């Protein structure tokens, strides 16, 4: 049995936590395969690895492992 | 089984972790006419059918099941 | 004919009604005194009241410590659960010995359980599915019902399904014309095999014929069920059998030994009191034995000290050769047969004697009329004065190469002439470490 | 409740004081030792004020002299919703998690967070379902008649009330608890209906329910850090949490107590045999004391001036001084001959056993000769030696035939030194051979 | 109501605009040179610009060491980072020691970075799709107390509203930012549908439906390098149950170091983001093997490195992991060498006299005068810790037979309940048998 | 970037001149002219790249530059060449073994050069119209892309279609193609379309409209380390491994044909090798099965130039129960030249403070230069170091620029060395914690 104020104030986003703003930032803001911010690591990496987008690395490093 | 009193949002998210469509999909089948109905009487193509039959295969008949 | 191994001429303490031992009874000569406690302590476990009492047996070197174990093991029956251990078991490279001893602990507590079942059964009839009206969705399967049709001996159900059922039902490949059974507790379906009402000689696939299920297609049915407490520990912590996907890949993966927490073992406890105050469980306490208990080092006996004095413990049977060592993990702790002081405090030590050249005799005569050799006097008497001389288990193991020197002469009587070549063949430890002694390069 | 054969410890229901914390000479199980158990007592108002965090508490003296048994009344006395831990020393050198974790956890899962909220719950017997069934099945209507002993209504269902009733099969006469939010129906089992069996509800269906939960900062700890779930709580690899998710929970803890949502309740701490911890250990004890979030933790040893374990010098109870200049000590003393017979009386009484006042007489002699434990130990052996001879009290001879039978340290002792060369010493030799 | 752990009454180092100390202010008595030299060191740290300052500061027992540590964090303020740490810490079963201290010393340089949050909740009136099979907008309107208001949508957002399952009329939360989507429950509009339904009924907010706000987000490096170096992937949002393979620490690489360094760089060139270092405090450092010394010298070395705190309680010690080496503090020369050392004195009477009269006077207990002198007369001869620890059974005996100040009765009960370390040694000594 | 003072921050180089001669007081070196000598030497080693497997050893006592020649080496060395810098202690590992550590530290030291051409065609996408035939299998694609100068039209294969049906992009999207390879990546959406969805979503990005000319050409080179190929190499997707370090004991067949293949690539001359260095700081602690896998690891034309660092005298070796020198077994140090640093006086040792003074933007008087100098004698040298900064916030304090001689008598006073220490440790030893645990913590008797 859990109380509903533990899962109302630590996981689900409301008004007066900032889950979704940190996830943001700490996802997409400062990842270091973004496209828009870090396009040499990612065509360094295409010619590493071969991998036809550059897109690939950011798809992958964000995706569960049983999902990929 | 974990349970909060009072709250539909905490049944939606059990539910949808413990029966995910995408995993249960892939560790199942679909039955062969009703994949002829989505393909021929549908016309949804191969390529874009959900991914299915990943489960593994037991040694014997006997070893599917403790019963 | 059969297979003899050290033991099995061992059947129980052979004790009287009153408690008093015969000499010879049961397949034991001597140890009277030891027969009469280790009863004492098998009616202490059958009164089913105790809990964490714990006893020493201690005593030298084929003196009949592991013997009187397995005597308490055969007396107490096949009902009350037994787990024999040695202490250098409880090292494991996967948890900490801490973690394997409350395992252990827990693993000789039973529990016998009159359960129901909710089982649907018969033939398969018809196996028609419905679709769904947006199959590429996201959300939601591809199907929405499965009608099915089951007809069993003077009956014939239709039944209507969830895909997760049906997830199940063709996991275990199921057709039409076979027999199956739906077990409703769990969602779980096992195929019997195909139906003998159609044809038999035109398959490929060595299965199996099955009649006709008698009775109706829903039943309730009651098994009684034999499990410990272990067993519910282990099923909860790794969950397996239901028909979700966390219960399913977790049958795929390789399984490996976990840190139990307390509080699972406190919400099986609930479980379990509760199954009991219904009338539906009833506990059954065992022996937990742990030969060899010298091997354990001082966090494994400090923790007993703790386990000991919990509201669940068995009965705990220790056996011990040591003198007076040094405890392991230790430097300076001089302590009898290697037990600390404190853990020699909550204990009850039952002594062992040595036997004599008579015991020595009728115990040969015992192991021999056991392994269906005959043996002559004299040959008898020569093998006493030399267990006597060297060890009694050097003279019980020198039986077969006799026995096999005997039978390649074409004789069934075991001689003196042949003792003497297994002499001859065959040496002990005294002689080896003569050998030892008067040798050139490190023989 | 709370199954359980016999402790050794079962006989204790709590510290004996009156409300001036003054101990009675002999009352809820426990037998003399009056300034232990008034400072005992003084502890568990400590605890049960709540305004003291982090004070280190040290119970010492000889083998079999109370130590356990007064935390085991301490924790009795305690009461519920309270958090007690017990472990042992030698319980935290783990495999999979270092010794710093596990005795953070520990020191975690002592302090709990009380915490009341409402619910809306419909309890009743039902009396008559009715559902049918469109050959199409593009809709499901449907009534349900529920009843208490003084109340009757009939209600009309929706789609998923009705699929959820179809599930968990309801039928007459059932007595079952509907959940309005969470969809979530109990069957409470069936009415007193001959045709497990449990009596029809009283007062409204309709009621408010008050729960008051109680959750520790361990389970709070598990269930923010997102790389675990919560089954981490029961199969126990949780696998060392990271340092900055506690910190989240402490501010969170800080500002809910500040707005009055929740409580923080702390609890007691108790580590049995102290000396078998590693150096590490005690430095990293030495800091974790002077947290806010800290229990009272009692420890217990019964060395005296002995090796501090990882180190190569000796020190007083096995501890190093800077961790003894954080604790209180309480000191037990040997027991007398009267409170040795008293505890002997209490211990029989507990395990039902009759005994004659001349085998309590005996039993109190061969208490004071050996030890406390062997003569408790002797009762239930001496019992079923009493009937094997089919009589129902213990006498004389059956206490001096259990005596004969089961040996003790010291006589031990003695047949080993007497006979040295049948047993294997430090050495390794032994003489398996009768003659020569 | 309050509680007090063995601190707290330590708010500051007392000093003034000048620098110099007070006798007794803050909650400190005593101890000038110390403060002064924490003082000069919480400027130093406040003037942003040293990387690598490593402060040990030494002296007895019971002397304060701990207590100017907290007074340092106390004087930085809740913005600058302070990471407190034990020396057994840094030992795991996991990872290398290395990685162990590499990951604390990123884990006390901190960000500062301004963000917004925008709110729209309410009950949805409206819900729209068009195609071109595809979706190509959105329109959802959605009802407050004080109005409505209609938006446009992403099709992304329409697909996480269609896995929460959202119809006419129930309540959601969507913020404009990030997207995320949340459905608070049906409104109590629709409360009698039906008489017995399993969903949830919630009322409107009474506020409007869009809401702005300012916010200032504070992480640290080492969040960053965990948030890139997940190794199973990036979990959901919400995930009750754990994933299918544990995920353990990993040895990181000095590549990923880098490149999350040149990210925040390029970041704070803009503007958004401001760099705090801050402070990591290691107590107990003489539990530290010889290979972590080592790397100390090599981590102390790098341009990110923040200002480390140490103190150590010993005299000439063994270090550990060695054999023979006399060492002052029990820290090798290599590193002291590379350190400044700040001393700690011990107390006087009247001192002790005064800690005990302010360790007293915070846990709200009245004490006596002749009670006070008895209580500084008895730790002087044993501790000071054994009278401050003292206080509350004096307290609760006090309160035992009705009282409210503590009288030398209570405290001559509490002296002959409670034993020290010497007089247990004493029984230690003269018995027969472990104790 | 990203740094604060460190250190050693004010050392850019050797100060050499053409002929390696070492200029007195340039790049931010002092003093210490033959090792700087035999630093140039060795930078010139490096630089010319035929010479492999060479073990250099640079001794001296504490505080005399060794970690700061080899700043200075690896400041000279200039960009692009690998610069490998691990502590002794690093290899240590609890899911590595030390062997292959070291084959890890030493493989991360030399890499290959790769020259690629790109031609970009990055714009904002206007309209994409999709055409397929009657049969289906041609597909043909109207791309029409715009940059802020100008806009063309281009025709898409079925590649392209597949491509752009995954990851689909909404006409303003900006997308960037290369022509030659193909590869395709999504920028993010345009500053003009941002106003017109009324929320973000989860996982888009605004970035600016380019500008300029549609079509643009540019080469890149890249520098890989072999490290790098083992890694991709062994696994399917292996760049996790590179940055979160799992890798796990690669096998030898894999790195066999990794040097098979860059071999026969110098050969075809799509690659050329570069060399690097690797240093290894504070090699003491090593275990002898180290030492014998390096004796054994320089013999391989993959190898670097290893650099090692020691400030022990005659130790003892771990992993054994004798001395060596420098801590070091005798067949390594058969293997390995010895650079000797000596320790400075009174000069250099002011020289180093002024700079480092200046490096610190700190003002200091010449009474307050020459009193630190002098306890830079007597006392070590990072004392007077750390002294500098001290004083400047003690004098910042007083409100003064400049730091005169009272705030330094008045660090001197608040801060101890280690000599002051050991002598108040010895003189009050009763209330200290002894090696046996003695200690007396009451103030009275
Ligand atoms: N009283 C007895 N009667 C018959 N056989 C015995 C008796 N005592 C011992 N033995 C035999 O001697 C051997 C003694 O070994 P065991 O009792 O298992 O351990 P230990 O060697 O420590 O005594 C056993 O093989 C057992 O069969
Ligand atoms: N004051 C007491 N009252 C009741 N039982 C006691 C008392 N003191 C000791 N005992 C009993 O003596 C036994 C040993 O005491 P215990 O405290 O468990 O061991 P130790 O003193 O070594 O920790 C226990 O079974 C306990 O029940
Ligand atoms: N100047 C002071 N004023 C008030 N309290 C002090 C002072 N110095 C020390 N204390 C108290 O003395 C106790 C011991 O100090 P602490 O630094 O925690 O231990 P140690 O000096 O052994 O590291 C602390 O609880 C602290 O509150
Ligand atoms: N030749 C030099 N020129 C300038 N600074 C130096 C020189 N030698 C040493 N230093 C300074 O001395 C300090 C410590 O010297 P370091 O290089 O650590 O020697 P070691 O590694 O032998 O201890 C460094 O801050 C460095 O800046």
């Amino acid at each position: 049995s859990l109380p509903r104020l533990i899962y109302e104030d630590l996981i689900l986003p409301n008004y007066n936590n900032d889950v979704d703003i940190a996830n943001k930032l700490k996802n997409v803001k400062f990842n270091i395969f973004n496209p828009s911010t870090n396009y040499e690591l990612c065509l360094f990496l295409s010619k590493l690895t071969g991998e036809p987008s550059l897109n690939e690395f950011f798809r992958v490093s964000t995706t569960p492992l049983l999902k990929r | 089984t974990i349970e909060v009193l009072g709250s539909s949002h905490v049944t939606n998210s059990i539910n949808n972790e413990l029966f995910d469509p995408l995993i249960s999909q892939a560790l199942s089948d679909i039955p062969a006419i009703t994949q002829y109905n989505m393909h021929v009487k549908k016309g949804i193509p191969v390529e874009d059918f959900p991914k299915t039959g990943l489960f593994p295969e037991p040694l014997n008949k006997n070893f599917s099941s403790n019963i | 004919v059969t297979r003899t191994a050290a033991h099995t001429h061992i059947k129980g303490l052979g004790l009287d009604e009153s408690g008093v031992a015969k000499r010879v009874e049961g397949g034991f000569v001597g140890q009277i005194e030891a027969r009469e406690a280790c009863g004492v302590i098998v009616d202490l476990i059958k009164a089913k009241k105790m809990s964490g009492r714990a006893i020493l047996l201690a005593g030298g070197p084929s003196t009949g410590k592991t013997a009187l174990a397995l005597a308490i093991s055969q007396e107490l029956g096949p009902k009350v659960p037994f787990c024999p251990l040695v202490g250098s078991e409880l090292y494991s490279v996967e948890v900490k010995k801490t973690e394997t001893l409350m395992e252990n602990f827990r693993r000789a507590i039973g529990l016998r359980i009159k359960e129901t079942k909710e089982v649907y059964e018969g033939e398969v009839t018809e196996l028609t599915p419905e679709d769904a009206e947006n199959p590429l969705g996201g959300y939601g399967k591809t199907i929405s019902h499965v009608i099915v049709g089951l007809k069993s001996a003077k009956g014939t159900k239709t039944l209507r399904l969830d895909p997760t059922i049906y997830e199940s039902i063709q996991r275990e490949k199921v057709s039409i014309g076979d027999v199956i059974y739906i077990e409703a507790n769990t969602g779980a379906v096992k195929r019997v095999g195909r139906s003998d009402a159609y044809a038999t000689e035109f398959d490929l696939e060595t299965e199996e014929y099955v009649p006709l299920p008698k009775g109706e297609v829903h039943k309730k049915k009651e098994i009684v069920q034999d499990v410990t407490l272990h067993d519910l520990d282990v099923a909860n912590a790794r969950p397996q059998g239901g028909q979700d996907v966390i219960s399913m890949m977790g049958q795929l993966l390789k399984p490996k030994k976990t840190e139990i927490t307390e509080k699972l073992r406190q919400e099986v406890n609930k479980v379990v009191a509760k199954y009991i105050d219904q009338g539906v469980a009833e506990l059954i306490p065992g022996v937990l034995f742990i030969d060899e208990v010298n091997m354990l080092d001082i966090e494994i006996f400090t923790y007993l000290n703790k386990a000991l004095e919990s509201n669940i413990a068995p009965v705990v049977v220790l056996a011990s050769n040591r003198g007076m060592t040094t405890v392991r993990g230790t430097e300076d702790v001089i302590s009898p047969h290697g037990v600390p002081p404190d853990l020699i405090d909550r204990l009850l030590i039952v002594r062992t004697l040595p036997y004599d050249k008579d015991e020595i005799r009728t115990i040969i005569e015992r192991r021999a009329t056991v392994e269906r050799l005959q043996v002559e006097s004299s040959a008898l008497d020569l093998l006493a004065t030399m267990g006597t001389e060297t060890s009694l288990r050097y003279a019980l193991q020198l039986l077969a190469p006799c026995g096999i020197l005997a039978q390649t002469s074409n004789r069934k009587e075991i001689v003196v002439n042949d003792v003497n070549e297994a002499k001859l063949l065959f040496l002990d430890a005294k002689r080896s470490t003569k050998i030892l002694e008067t040798s050139a390069n490190y023989l | 409740k709370s199954l359980s054969l016999i402790a050794a410890h079962s006989h204790i229901t709590g510290l004996g004081l009156d409300e001036n914390l003054q101990p009675r000479p002999t009352s809820e199980g426990m037998v003399g030792q009056l300034q232990a158990r008034r400072a005992a007592g003084v502890i568990l108002k400590m605890v049960q004020n709540g305004t003291i965090a982090g004070r280190a508490v040290l119970v010492a003296g000889p083998p079999s002299t109370g130590k356990t048994a007064l935390a085991m009344g301490v924790s009795q006395s305690l009461g519920k919703d309270v958090p007690f831990t017990a472990i042992a020393g030698s319980e935290i050198f783990s495999l999979e998690l270092s010794k710093t974790e596990a005795l953070t956890q520990a020191f975690r899962k002592s302090i709990g967070i009380k915490i009341k909220e409402e619910t809306e719950l419909i309890e009743g017997e039902v009396v008559e379902i009715q559902i049918d069934r469109s050959i199409t099945g593009g809709h499901k209507q449907g009534k349900l008649t529920i009843k208490t002993t003084d109340m009757e209504t009939i209600y009309e269902l929706g789609n998923k009330m009705i699929d959820g009733l179809t599930k968990e099969k309801v039928l007459a006469g059932d007595v079952i608890s509907i959940d309005k939010a969470s969809g979530k129906i109990t069957k409470l089992g069936r009415s007193f209906a001959r045709s497990r069996f449990v009596q029809c509800p009283e007062g409204e269906l309709q009621k408010r329910k008050t729960v008051v939960h109680t959750v520790s900062l361990h389970e709070i700890d598990v269930i923010n850090s997102r790389t675990q779930g919560f089954l981490a709580l029961f199969t126990g690899d949780t696998g060392e949490i990271r340092s900055e998710v506690r910190d989240q929970i402490n501010t969170k803890v800080a500002e809910w107590k500040e707005e009055g949502k929740a409580e923080i309740v702390p609890g007691v701490l108790f580590i049995d045999e102290v000396h078998m911890l590693d150096i590490e250990c005690f430095s990293f004890i030495n800091r974790a004391l002077e947290d806010e979030f800290a229990p009272i933790v009692m420890m217990a040893t019964n060395r005296g001036v002995s090796k501090t374990r990882g180190t190569n010098y000796k020190s007083p109870h096995g501890l190093p001084l800077d961790l003894l200049d954080r604790s209180i000590i309480i000191t037990t003393k040997s027991y007398n001959e009267q409170e040795i017979k008293t505890i002997l009386s209490i211990r029989a009484q507990e395990e039902e056993v009759e005994l004659s006042s001349d085998a309590l007489d005996l039993l109190t002699k061969t208490g004071v000769e050996t030890s406390l434990r062997y003569s408790s130990n002797l009762i239930s052996v001496a019992q079923q030696i009493a009937m094997k001879r089919k009589n129902n009290t213990v006498e004389v001879e059956d206490v001096k035939r259990a005596y004969l039978l089961f040996l003790d340290s010291a006589r031990s002792v003695k047949y080993v030194q007497e006979n040295e060369s049948q047993y294997i010493d430090d050495q390794g030799n032994v003489q398996i051979s009768i003659a020569k």
